[PDB]
């Protein structure tokens, strides 16, 4: 567990956050680095591992504590709570990382918004994203057979103008004192035009 | 010959956005993406009047009949008289700061006259595009150029709008200039269609040519035509019990020999003459035979 | 002598081969230029293919 | 302007930035690309192939990265 | 890959006599060429509103970034409505005596 | 026309001097010395 060098736990798997956008600056409050301006992609997963977002808007910063758009900001953190969000596989709560994220930004005006079901596993996996005319294509592992590596395509996005940056959303869990899990950590591999 | 045509039942693809409210500036254009869905494009080009069509690798008339994976169409407002400057190897601003065609994939042109009684679509103000896009340099002007397809990179500095000719837009380093004028008589669009055809299934067909025709039991012994979800050709189709969820089967040489139908039979393919057929004559009694 | 000439021959023949690979490069066959980056340069991608 | 749900109300939760903690030493396990077992390759589009060996020019990430 | 462009300076190519004056009939049209001098391509293109252009193995944008030898252009008054007449192939009298 | 030698008939948006071949010299360039253009990679030679 990264907050405790100490202790030991049996390694499970979590999903990354993306921003993709086409234009970047500063948080004007507190000169912090990594605001997207205009219309911004976002990709999120919810719903324990069972669901994941994917809207493209334009996010309004808020002024309340330690949101974007005040002086006590760090960083743009989502958060869960296992104990009321993931209690069972039966009332998994779908939206928590999504009302996470709308406390730090007003969505605003908002092209499209899509949501793809994950069945829940532990095995790895891979997960792609390129850009072309067409638009934004995701491709990922789990679509045919989960227990090959071969990654196949299963969306295409309506995001036409060139996206030039991408910011990973760090996540953070508030699990209670008694689990205290550790968590499973990802890497990304950039592509290049190759024979 | 018989026939044997399959397709699946798709829903309608959305044009709305295309046929109401103000078409954009040229700089600022509209694009539209379509996959898995049918088209009545009697209807749409019935709304129109056509002044000129050029295609690459594909007809028109193609267009209104066979199956693809995706259809792309780009549309904006242009005047008819400024045809010229789209045409592929122009040297004029509008290839150079608005708008370059793509021809990686098959693609047409289209310029076309909105009627009277089309009311949907509003009339814009003026028509507009771009002259020039580029960044100080202690050289003098960095000229920046469309890439095929894409948009230009003063597009953040256009959008503020341009009020009288040869306005200029800057926030540092880019700079912008556009130019106006009014729009007089019936308002007049461009259109840029491109498809792409897939090895697989391809979803996106118009409704001409949405049918059912799979009477392939009785039209076995028989050498036919059939278009199986995009797919055409000509050859024979024999019963045969039989990798992925996919309905085509090909060898290691890309040559199509099985197919799975909707009946739920599976049928081999073969060329319309695959048996080989050898003649033994003699020459003296004047008698041949076959095998 | 007509077995030194064959020789020669030989080695002609030899020569003859590599004449024939590098002088096929300059031909145009037909086309405007018989380079590359000239056709790349004068024409435009409809037209280039 | 599509429906995003019901407008977010509150205070955001405070976060505690310590990079020394995650990019440290310790915390290192790296792990680089395999061709060997194609490990982050796009399947071509359309059409599948069985049993054969082919060339593409695309996307993809470089050996041993 | 990197860039490497070596040019030498000239003078500016003269246009004058084809900006200035009435243009001449097609029967007694005028010749300019043009021979190590440089042109602004741009200021000429923007003078004239073109209707069409058709090109034989060169397009118009290669002839705004490239070099050649020698440049000739014949230019002389015209209708634009009897554009066919001067098209290659036509069975008229412009090709025939003009 | 184009001609083999230089051609000294050019538009002035092509009118440059980066001849900085002499940082590139173990790079494959593309090159456009009067008029005649290509790729290829330059060695100091003496002649
Ligand atoms: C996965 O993604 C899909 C598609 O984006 C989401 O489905 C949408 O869900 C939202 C709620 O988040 C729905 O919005 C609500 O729609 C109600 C009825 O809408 C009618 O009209 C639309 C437009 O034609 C149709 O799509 C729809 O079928 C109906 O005919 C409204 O009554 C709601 O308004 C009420 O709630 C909002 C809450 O924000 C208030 O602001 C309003 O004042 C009012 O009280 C609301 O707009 C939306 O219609 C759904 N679309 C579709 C196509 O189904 C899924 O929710 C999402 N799944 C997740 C995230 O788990
Ligand atoms: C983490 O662990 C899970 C659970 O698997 C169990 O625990 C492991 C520690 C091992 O001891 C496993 O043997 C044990 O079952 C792994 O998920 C499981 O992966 C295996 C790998 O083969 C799957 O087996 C397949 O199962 C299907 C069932 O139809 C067959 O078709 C296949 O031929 C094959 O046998 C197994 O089903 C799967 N279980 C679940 C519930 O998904 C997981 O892979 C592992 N993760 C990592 C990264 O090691
Ligand atoms: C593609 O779109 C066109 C135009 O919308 C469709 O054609 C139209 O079809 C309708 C319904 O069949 C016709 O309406 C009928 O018209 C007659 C005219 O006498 C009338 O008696 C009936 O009561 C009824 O209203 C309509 O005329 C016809 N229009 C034209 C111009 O042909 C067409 O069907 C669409 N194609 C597909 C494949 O869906
Ligand atoms: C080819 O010819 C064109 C047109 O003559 C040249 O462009 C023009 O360049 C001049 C001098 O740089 C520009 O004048 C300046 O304009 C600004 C406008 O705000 C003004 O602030 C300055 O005081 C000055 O007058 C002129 O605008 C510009 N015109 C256009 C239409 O771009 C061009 O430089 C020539 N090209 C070459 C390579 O010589
Ligand atoms: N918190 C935490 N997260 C991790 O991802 C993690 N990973 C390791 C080791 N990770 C790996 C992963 C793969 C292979 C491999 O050989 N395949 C080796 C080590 C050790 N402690 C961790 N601890
Ligand atoms: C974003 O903020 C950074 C600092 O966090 C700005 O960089 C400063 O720029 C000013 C003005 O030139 C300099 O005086 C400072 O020294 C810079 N600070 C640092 C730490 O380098 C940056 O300009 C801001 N960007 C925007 C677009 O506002
Ligand atoms: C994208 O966001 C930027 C920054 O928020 C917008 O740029 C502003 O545009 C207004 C209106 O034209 C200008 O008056 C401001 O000075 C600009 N601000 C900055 C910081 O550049 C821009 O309008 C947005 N893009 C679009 C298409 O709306
Ligand atoms: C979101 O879209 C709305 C509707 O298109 C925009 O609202 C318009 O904004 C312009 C520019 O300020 C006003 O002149 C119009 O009157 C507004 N229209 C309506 C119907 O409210 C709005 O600007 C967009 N929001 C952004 C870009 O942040
Ligand atoms: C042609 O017939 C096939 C086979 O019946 C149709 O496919 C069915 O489509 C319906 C909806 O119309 C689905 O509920 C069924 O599941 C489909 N069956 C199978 C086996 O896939 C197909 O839609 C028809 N195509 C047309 C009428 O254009
Ligand atoms: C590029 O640089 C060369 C080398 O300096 C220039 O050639 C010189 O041109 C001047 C006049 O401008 C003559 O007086 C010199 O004799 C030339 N030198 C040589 C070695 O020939 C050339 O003009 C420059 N080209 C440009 C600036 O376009
Ligand atoms: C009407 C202009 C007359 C030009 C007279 C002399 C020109 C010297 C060289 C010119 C290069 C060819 C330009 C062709 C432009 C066609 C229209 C376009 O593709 O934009
Ligand atoms: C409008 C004329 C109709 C002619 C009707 C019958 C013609 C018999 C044969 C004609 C030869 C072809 C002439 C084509 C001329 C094209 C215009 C031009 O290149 O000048
Ligand atoms: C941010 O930078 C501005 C100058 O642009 C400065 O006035 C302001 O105090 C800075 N804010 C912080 C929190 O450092
Ligand atoms: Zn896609
Ligand atoms: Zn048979
Ligand atoms: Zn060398």
């Amino acid at each position: 567990t990264i907050i405790s060098q100490s202790t030991n736990r049996p390694i499970k798997k979590i999903y990354p956050a993306f921003m993709l956008g086409h234009s970047v600056g500063n948080y004007t409050p507190t000169n912090i680095t990594g605001r997207y301006l205009n219309h911004t992609l976002v990709i999120l997963p919810d719903g324990c591992g069972t669901l994941v977002h994917a809207f493209y808007c334009i996010l309004q910063p808020r002024t309340q504590a330690y949101c974007a758009g005040a002086s006590t900001f760090t960083s743009v953190t989502v958060w869960d709570t296992p104990a009321s969000d993931c209690a069972n596989s039966q009332s998994y709560n779908r939206l928590a990382n999504l009302n996470a994220f709308k406390l730090y930004f007003d969505l605003i005006n908002c092209t499209f918004r899509y949501n793809y079901t994950i069945t829940e596993d532990e095995n790895a996996e891979w997960f792609g994203i390129t850009q072309d005319t067409q638009g934004v294509h995701l491709y990922s592992s789990r679509k045919e057979n989960v227990f090959r590596n071969n990654m196949f395509h299963f969306a295409t996005l309506p995001v036409y103008q060139k996206i030039l940056y991408y910011t990973v959303i760090p996540r953070s869990i508030r699990s209670p004192f008694n689990d205290r899990k550790a968590w499973a950590a990802f890497y990304i591999y950039k592509l290049h035009p190759l024979t | 010959r018989g026939e044997f045509i399959e397709q699946a039942t798709t829903q309608e693809c959305d044009f709305t956005p295309m046929l109401t409210g103000t078409p954009p500036p040229i700089y600022n254009f509209k694009r539209l993406v379509f996959t898995n869905c049918n088209y009545n494009l009697t209807k749409l080009l019935s709304l129109f009047q056509v002044s000129e069509f050029s295609c690459h690798q594909v007809s028109p008339s193609s267009l209104a009949t066979g199956c693809y994976s995706s259809l792309t169409v780009d549309y904006f407002a242009y005047s008819t008289d400024m045809s010229s400057y789209l045409q592929p190897g122009s040297a004029g601003e509008i290839v150079q700061f608005n708008y370059k065609q793509d021809f990686s994939n098959p693609t047409c042109r289209v310029l076309a006259t909105v009627p009277q009684n089309l009311t949907t679509i509003t009339k814009p103000s003026n028509y507009a595009y771009l002259t020039e896009c580029y960044k100080t340099s202690a050289y003098g002007k960095n000229y920046l150029y469309n890439a095929p397809g894409g948009y230009t990179p003063c597009l953040s500095l256009a959008s503020r709008g341009f009020s009288t000719k040869y306005q200029s837009h800057s926030d540092g380093e880019l700079t912008t200039t556009g130019y106006i004028y009014p729009v007089t008589g019936n308002l007049q669009m461009a259109f840029i269609i491109s498809v792409q055809y897939g090895t697989d299934t391809n979803s996106v067909c118009p409704m001409q040519a949405l049918r059912n025709d799979t009477s392939i039991e009785d039209k076995l012994d028989v050498c036919v035509e059939y278009s199986l979800h995009g797919i055409t050709g000509r050859g024979v189709f024999h019963n045969c019990t039989s990798l992925r969820n996919q309905r085509f089967v090909y060898d290691t040489f890309d040559n199509l020999v099985g197919y799975h139908s909707y009946n739920g039979n599976y049928y081999c393919v073969r060329p319309c003459v695959s048996v080989p057929v050898s003649v033994i004559y003699d020459k003296v009694s004047n008698s041949h035979a076959t095998l | 002598n007509l077995a030194f000439n064959k020789v020669q021959d030989a080695v002609n023949a030899n020569a003859m081969a590599l004449s024939k690979l590098a002088a096929e490069l300059s031909n145009t066959f037909g086309a405007i230029s018989s380079s590359i980056s000239d056709i790349l340069a004068r024409l435009d991608p409809p037209e280039q293919e | 302007s599509v429906d995003m749900g019901t407008t977010g109300s509150g205070n955001c939760i405070e976060s505690q930035v310590q990079p020394d903690f995650f990019e440290t030493a310790r915390n290192t396990w790296p792990l680089s690309i395999d061709t060997s077992k194609a490990e982050g390759v796009i399947y071509p589009n359309g059409k599948s192939y069985s049993n054969i060996t082919l060339t593409y020019t695309g996307l993809y990430p470089k050996a041993n990265d």
